[PDB]
DNA sequence: TCAAGTACTTTTTCCGGT
RNA sequence: ACCAGGA
DNA sequence: AAGTACTTGA
């Protein structure tokens, strides 16, 4: 048995047309932009610029880590040593995918604290860019705002060049050297 | 691209764990099944989020067995790939072929033919390489690749990439 | 109402739906001697309002297609002049209750 | 949609046909090797044991009762009149 | 011995749901087949041993579920696929009411 | 053909009848909302002899001298004569009765007291007689308004329908209105006091008794009535053996809708 | 014993009817369906790629099927298919088909009339399918030309163009399996006079259905996705899987072919004739003779019994068994098989009465109790009496027939050679004799009752007859002239409750068919209890002592 | 409605000429399903099984293949809310014992 | 156009032997 | 599909 | 044997 989503869609009979995936900004049924939350509302979709995830994850672990602990009552090189251990506590090990994810996080992180993540998260919610581009913005490090608008080639004609070269600018200021 | 997606499975509980230990038993058997997981419609389940806030609902009783089915409603972080997608990764294999990139839980392979020109293979050399007049790439070094179009596969995803055009190559 | 003593022309029985909001029924003289209503066998039927109907169908959660049916051509819903889509509570006196009430819905 | 337990309108005394499926259903669950939220006071038959469970009112089920437009009504075993 | 139309109709007024099920599957018939989810029928390539579905056709590799029907409904299913009707099988609903 | 007609009908949670398109045969299963196994033949008093006895049986009027319940039938009875407060109750009680007794008259035209209803009134009366121990010499610990206003209680516990609307209400409402002619007439003051002599905890106990029984006499919704109703005129048809067609053959020129009868007659 | 799947289980809500498009047999379709030879790869015993498995399910029980990897009771059967040389009608459809041509023009596809007729926009206002088309119908089939211009919505001076074409419809009529037109004409105002006779081609109906709009279709009957006009005419043929036509394979050499198969092989035989008279030198009318052949075929193959008399018969005399007649009423699939079924744990016997069964109670032959078995759980409550009656064996009464591992695998307790040192773990099931008490579902037949069917309390007992209390005789209709009766065992705590529960003896005393019990003291009983209740009836001490100690639960006062 | 009283009476007299009792309900209902139409349906392939129930539920009784045929040709759904879909799919009817669903609530089995 | 004929459909409670 | 029986 | 459905003569 496999998962299910929030979207309901009847296809009867009629399969296909399964349309293609790109930096056209289509990707797929699923990763929509108009997404549906359990409770029933409408809820924009949830993309991470690797930083954001990295955190999200630790997060979720070590919140796991209070539950199970109470339920049984009755410097990046060494993130990454922290975050193999809490990876042994919570999750089922076999799951390397989530091993090698945090690692990769780990490594390729461009904001280490919470703070920061925070006014790169504001800084971009406010170019009005779909989800997608903004955690591309936020995970991959561009200098030209044409380095950008090449990798990210949905921004297109979506924003100014000296615009965008701004947000570039303050996003290499918030870089946490590590 | 990372998603956080809301999500729901199916699970039946045999009679003998409607225990009050319950619940919990639901919550690691959800954890058994999703985490780690690789569909193709949400990519790589990765870690499930807010597990002390996961929703087990009322579980039927299906009739003529004693069973229990839940429909345990959550949410959790995905990794689905696109093609156009630019990804930063770290080379893991090489050969004459090109070479694997490990760009999160997924490998994304560079063909000979999908570099620039001037980068050409090295069988000579501890551990092989790939060679540019001013680049040399090889196991540990780190590359920002292209995905070309991916192939759902099984329990993975993997991708075809590029590092031929214009801010793409070694990092 | 238009009461005929033997019959109506298919030449003029082309204008009654001539003139609408306003309605036209024909009625053979000899059908009208006796009061169908009056006999035993029938018992009392209401047409219930727009607002009325509304709430039956509310209180019992139907669809208008769930409830039992009164053709439009029915001597008392004639009687009555029941249009289509119009609902009859029908009150008739039970052996089992003493009072019962059934509902139809025009034809 | 689910009618809410202030609104609910169905029979607060339990069906023969509800008593009987939750007798057969606790059986089935205890012969199941599932546990057992009586005392059971030398108890063996999976029926017997079910019956005791339903006299102290201990059987953790709920009886979704459908109306005929979808509807329904949860009515707890724990709340519902056995009079039958 | 046959448990004929008659004697269902008996386990129909006594309320014996189960019972019914009990007889027309368990105690007979009873079998297990796999249906698509995009044309609802008995299609699926169910090689159940190395975890691979597919119905080609649909090119549904995923969207399969199993069912537990009688064989011979299986088989009426079947022989109305035979003379060109879709006994098309849903384990959802659209319709509502 | 009469089960393969019925079978998809039953009895919903909202005491409905309906088949597999929800479409409503019955609103109440049969009339009544009752299960016909809890139903007994019982005489509804009321209905026959003479307009004269009847004001004998029923009657009480504490405001003449020999129509007042005499001090040997209740406690009470000294102090009540002469009370117009209570009188008000008593002739309240009385026109009722009238008015069931001209109801009764509308619904069976010949008179036919031999119903079949459910609460069999007449037994709990015997054993609350039994059970306490009922002293047809010793006078009533009970008071008019014990009675009057009891009976008027019992009455709107008598629960088949249970909705908060008037629609739902007044089908309640109508579903008991037999069963509560037969209560009335059986329970009336005159009947309870010098007819049954019982006491308040046995009256009391005569209440909760007819309540219960009338709870436990409600169809329980899954009941498969279509199934029920085809095989409860199946079975006798089995069993079969002016002049007019009968039996087995007018039985299937029925269920035909047959257009072309055979002994066609008129009754003038 | 089927295996596990990981596909989610589910339970069917709704079935979807229709029509297969051509292009879907083809999709569905695992093989084609080439040569009406079964199978013999040149006389090698051996199925042929070809008919029966070129891919589909499968024959020789050992040895797999091609397709799903499965092999015999998993395999559900796959389907195949036959490209026909021609279009051919199929034989349910032929009269809708006749009635569609009726309602269209037989040249443009279009709907005779339309929103222009006052009484066809009236009846297209008809909500329901079947009723629609049935007006429709009686509206369009005297419309005999389609029209290009239809008076105005307003005035007969001016006329407003609807669709075109001006053609002169046919008037159509059939002629078993043929539908042949008669076009009256025009010819200096008069003509017919003498009109057009011809047949309308199953191809040229074909592309009239093709061309009726999806807006006009939908207005009758069809459905754009489930069932267009179009799809009523056959092209690609769908072959059922051995399963449907199984070989009744004797011996080990002697083939057996189902009746299906031969008549599905006449099909491919009339298509292989028809298709090499249009591919070489066409003589023309060779060619509407080899059609018409294959339209019988595929008309035959379907139903038999059609009203065009020619019944098509096996070389025997017999006739061929259709596939309509598989599924026709009483024996036979739907009623047959499905509304009644043969059932596993039952037994049937000689009844007879006995004075000191309880009413509840039902007598069982011992030998029944031993063949007839309940599948009781392994628990901690029985563990102990379980491994005694597994112990005690198939053979002793209070004893086991099987043993159900985690596994799922059988353990015959009349042959394991572990018989003896088997030693049972909670959750495994213990396939036990019938012992007293267990309820049991007793029954009567005919079966016109709620009450012919009782649950009863078992009793094991000796003697080959089932034994019932007297008083219980009514409600079944049963006496002991040589009635027999049949017990039903359930195999579930489930469906035991549901019995005991519901079904029970006691509770069906007070019947609902009349308001009054359905059962009562009979015969002697009824017979002494008068002669036993008269005044001058009276006991002597000895006597009233045995009387008193006869009533079970007599106060012992 | 005056049709109905008829109906009644008349199906009334075929019982009680024999001797035969049957309670009045049972009669009611039989008499009301062949009214509730609008007009006198027939208990017969011509009327009750020409009402618009389920494909199925109606197959199993006189018309069979016809009837499945026409399911065919109008792309007809059955609800699967009547028995006889449930018998021939081998699925729990919503009948009695099956009329409404049971569940497992885990607030009231961690209170015990 | 409306009555009369023709087609053609359709059923019948459960348990040795060709 | 037939034939012969049983309730 | 009894209906529906459709076709045929006045
Ligand atoms: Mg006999
Ligand atoms: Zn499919
Ligand atoms: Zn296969
Ligand atoms: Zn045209």
């Amino acid at each position: 048995v496999s998962t299910s989503t929030f979207q309901t869609r009847r296809r009867r009979l009629k399969k296909v047309e399964e349309e293609e995936n790109a930096a056209t900004l289509q990707l797929g049924q699923e990763f929509q932009l108009k997404q549906i939350n359990h409770q029933g509302e409408e809820e924009e979709l949830i993309a991470l610029n690797l930083s954001e995830a990295r955190l999200v994850i630790k997060e979720a672990l070590v919140e796991r880590r209070r539950a199970f602990k109470r339920s049984q009552k009755k410097t990046r090189e060494k993130e990454l040593e922290s975050i193999d251990v809490l990876l042994e506590q919570t999750t089922g090990g076999n799951n390397k995918d989530l091993k090698n994810t945090m690692q990769y996080l780990t490594n390729f992180s461009r904001f280490r604290d919470q703070e920061t993540v925070g006014a790169v998260i504001q800084l971009l919610k406010s170019t009005g860019l779909h989800p997608f581009e903004v955690a591309q913005l936020g995970s991959l490090a561009c200098d030209t705002a044409d380095e950008a608008k090449t990798l990210i080639p949905s921004l297109n004609n979506k924003i100014s060049d000296d615009e965008l070269e701004r947000i570039l600018k303050e996003l290499s200021n918030l870089e946490t050297l590590y | 691209m990372f998603f956080i997606k809301d999500l729901s499975l199916n699970i039946t509980l045999h009679p003998s764990f409607f225990g009050p230990r319950m619940k919990q038993y639901l919550k690691t058997k959800l954890l058994e099944e999703v985490e780690g997981s690789c569909t193709g419609k949400f990519g790589y389940i990765l870690c499930v989020l807010d597990y002390d806030n996961i929703d087990i609902q009322r579980g039927r009783i299906l009739p003529t067995d004693g069973s229990a089915e839940f429909n345990v409603k959550y949410r959790a972080v995905v990794f689905k790939p696109f093609k156009g997608e630019v990804v930063d990764g770290t080379v893991v294999s090489c050969s004459q072929h090109g070479f694997e990139v490990q760009v999160g839980p997924m490998k994304v392979f560079v063909t000979k033919h999908l570099m620039p020109q001037d980068l050409t293979f090295n069988a000579g050399s501890n551990p092989p390489s790939y060679q540019s007049s001013e680049d040399v790439i090889t196991i540990k070094s780190r590359i920002r690749v292209k995905i070309e179009g991916c192939i759902s596969q099984v329990s993975s995803i993997h991708a075809i990439g590029s590092i031929k055009e214009d801010y793409l190559g070694a990092i | 109402i238009f009461v005929y003593q033997n019959n109506i022309t298919p030449s003029a029985m082309k204008l009654v739906p001539s003139i609408p909001p306003a309605t036209i029924e024909t009625f053979n003289e000899a059908a009208l001697v006796v009061n169908i209503t009056h006999h035993e066998l029938v018992p009392k039927h209401i047409r219930l309002s727009s607002d009325e109907k509304r709430e039956l169908l509310k209180r019992y959660r139907l669809k208008e297609s769930q409830l039992p049916r009164i053709q439009r051509a029915d001597p008392v819903a004639l009687y009555l002049g029941l249009k289509r889509g119009e609902v009859v509570k029908i009150i008739r006196k039970s052996e089992t209750s003493g009072r019962y009430a059934s509902y139809r819905i025009c034809m | 949609k689910a009618i809410p337990k202030d609104q609910r309108a169905t029979t607060p005394y339990m069906t023969k046909y509800e008593r009987a499926r939750i007798l057969g259903t606790r059986a089935l669950q205890i012969s199941m090797n599932a546990p057992v939220f009586v005392d059971l006071e030398g108890e063996t038959d999976p029926l017997r044991i079910a019956m005791k469970e339903l006299a102290e009112k201990k059987i953790p089920l709920v009886i979704r009762r459908y109306l005929p437009d979808g509807s329904f009504e949860d009515w707890s075993v724990e709340e519902l009149i056995v009079d039958l | 011995l046959r448990f004929g139309e008659m004697e269902r109709d008996c386990m129909i007024a006594h309320g014996a749901a189960s019972f019914l099920k009990e007889r027309l599957m368990e105690a007979s018939d009873a079998f297990r087949v796999h249906i698509c989810g995009i044309c609802g029928l008995m299609t699926v390539i169910a090689k159940l041993n190395h975890n691979q579905f597919e119905c080609k056709g649909c090119d549904n590799k995923i969207d399969i579920y199993q069912i537990h029907i009688p064989y011979a409904a299986k088989l009426l299913f079947q022989e109305l696929m035979a003379m060109n009707i879709t006994p098309r099988l849903y384990t959802d609903r659209s319709r509502d009411f | 053909r009469l089960v393969k007609a019925l079978e998809d009908i039953m009895v919903h949670y909202d005491n409905t009848t309906r088949n597999s398109l929800g479409n409503v045969i019955q609103f109440i299963y049969g009339e009544d909302g009752m299960d016909a196994a809890h139903i007994e033949k019982q005489s509804l008093d009321t209905i026959g002899g003479s307009d004269a006895a009847f004001e004998k049986r029923y009657r009480v009027d504490l405001l003449n001298t020999d129509h007042t319940l005499d001090p040997s039938l209740l406690e009470s009875g000294s102090e009540i004569l002469g009370d117009l407060k209570l009188q008000v109750l008593l002739d309240e009680e009385y026109k009722q009765l009238v008015k069931d007794r001209k109801f009764l008259r509308e619904v069976f035209v010949d008179g036919e007291a031999n119903w079949p209803l459910p609460v069999n009134i007449r037994r709990i009366i015997q054993n609350a007689q039994q059970t306490f121990h009922i002293d047809h010499t010793k006078p009533s610990d009970l008071t008019i308004k014990d009675i009057v206003l009891g009976v008027k209680d019992l009455q709107e516990n008598l629960l088949v329908l249970r909705g908060k609307n008037e629609i739902i209400q007044n089908a309640q409402r109508d579903a008991v209105t037999l069963f509560c002619c037969l209560l009335r007439s059986r329970l009336a003051t005159r009947r309870v006091l010098q007819e049954y002599r019982l006491t308040k905890q046995a009256f009391d106990w005569v209440l909760s008794n007819i309540e219960a029984q009338f709870l436990r006499s409600v169809v329980h919704p899954g009941e498969m009535v279509g199934v029920l109703a085809a095989q409860s005129i199946g079975e006798p048809a089995t069993q079969m053996t002016k002049k007019v067609t009968s039996g087995v053959p007018r039985l299937k020129e029925i269920l035909n809708v047959a257009k072309n009868m055979k002994t066609p007659s008129l009754t003038v | 014993g089927q295996q596990y799947s990981s596909a989610p289980l589910r339970t069917v809500k709704e079935v979807q009817f229709g029509l297969f498009s051509p292009e879907e047999v083809r999709a569905i379709s695992v093989a084609k369906i080439r040569f009406p030879e079964t199978m013999d790869e040149t006389q090698t015993r051996a199925k042929i790629g070809g008919l029966n498995d070129p891919r589909l399910g499968s024959i020789d029980r050992n040895l797999k099927c091609q397709t799903c990897q499965e092999g015999m009771n998993e395999c559900p059967g796959h389907f195949g298919h036959i490209d026909l040389a021609k279009p051919v009608f199929h034989v349910g459809f032929i009269a809708k088909i006749k009635k569609v041509c009726e309602c269209v023009c037989m040249h443009c596809g279009k709907l005779l009339l339309d929103e222009h007729n006052e009484l066809m926009r009236q009846a297209l206002a008809i909500k329901d399918s079947k009723k629609r088309f049935a007006a429709i119908w009686t509206l369009c089939k005297t419309k005999m030309v389609c029209e290009t211009d239809v008076p105005s919505e307003d005035d007969p001076t001016q006329l407003v163009s609807r669709g075109g074409c001006g053609n002169t419809q046919p008037t159509i009529r059939k002629d078993g399996l043929k539908l042949v037109g008669s076009w009256k004409k025009d010819r200096a105002t008069g003509d017919a006079d003498e009109p057009e006779l011809r047949v309308l081609s199953t191809e040229e109906i074909l592309n009239i259905f093709k061309h009726i709009s999806v807006k006009d279709f939908t207005s009758l009957g069809f459905n754009e996705v489930f069932s267009r006009p179009e799809w009523m005419i056959l092209t690609c043929l769908p072959v059922p899987p051995p399963p449907v036509r199984p070989s009744i394979s004797f011996n080990e050499s002697q083939r057996g072919e189902d009746d299906l198969t031969f008549k599905l092989a006449d099909i491919l035989k009339a298509n292989i004739s028809l298709e090499t008279l249009e591919h070489n030198g066409a003589p023309h009318h060779a060619i509407e003779e080899a059609e018409s052949l294959l339209q019988f075929h595929v008309a035959t193959y379907m139903d038999n019994d059609i009203a065009g008399q020619p019944q098509a018969l096996q070389k025997s005399g017999r006739p061929v068994k259709s596939i309509r007649a598989r599924l026709k009423g009483k024996e036979g699939r739907i009623r047959g098989n499905l509304m009644g079924k043969r059932v596993d744990f039952s037994a049937r016997t000689v009844i007879s009465g006995d004075p000191n069964l309880e009413l509840d109670q039902v007598g069982v032959p011992k030998s029944i109790a031993k063949t007839l078995t309940y599948p009781e759980v392994v628990t901690p409550y029985n563990i102990d009496r379980l491994t005694q009656l597994v112990r005690n064996g198939p053979n002793e009464h209070p004893g086991a027939k099987y043993v159900i591992r985690d596994s799922g695998d059988r353990i015959d307790l009349r042959y394991s050679k572990r018989a003896g040192d088997i030693q049972l773990q909670y959750g495994w099931k213990v396939e036990r004799h019938i012992m007293d008490n267990d309820p049991v579902l007793f029954n009567r037949q005919p079966s016109l009752h709620k009450m012919s069917m009782m649950a009863h309390r078992v009793k094991v007992i000796p003697y080959s007859t089932f034994r019932l209390n007297l008083s219980v005789t009514s409600p079944y209709n049963a006496d002991f002239d040589g009635d027999e009766m049949n017990l039903h065992v359930p195999q579930s705590e489930e469906t035991r409750a549901e019995l005991s529960q519901l079904c029970a003896v006691p509770l069906q005393i007070v019947s609902p068919q009349s308001n009054k019990p359905c059962m009562g003291i009979v015969q002697d009983t009824l017979c002494g209890i008068r002669k036993l209740t008269l005044r001058d009836t009276f006991i002597e001490l000895d006597q009233v002592l045995n009387m008193l100690y006869w009533v079970p639960d007599w106060d012992g006062v | 409605e005056a049709g109905r009283a008829a109906l009644y009476k008349e199906v009334y007299n075929v019982i009680a000429s024999d001797g035969s009792y049957v309670n009045y309900r049972h009669m009611a209902l039989l008499v009301d399903v062949m009214t509730t139409q609008g007009g006198l349906t027939s208990v017969t392939r011509h009327g009750f099984n020409r009402s618009n129930t389920g494909a199925l539920m109606r197959c199993s009784f006189e018309e069979t293949v016809e009837i499945l045929f026409e399911a065919g040709a109008s792309a007809e759904l059955d609800d699967c809310r009547g028995v006889s879909e449930n018998v021939i799919l081998g699925q729990m009817a919503p009948i009695g014992t099956g009329a409404f669903d049971v569940m497992i609530d885990e607030e009231s089995l961690v209170k015990y």
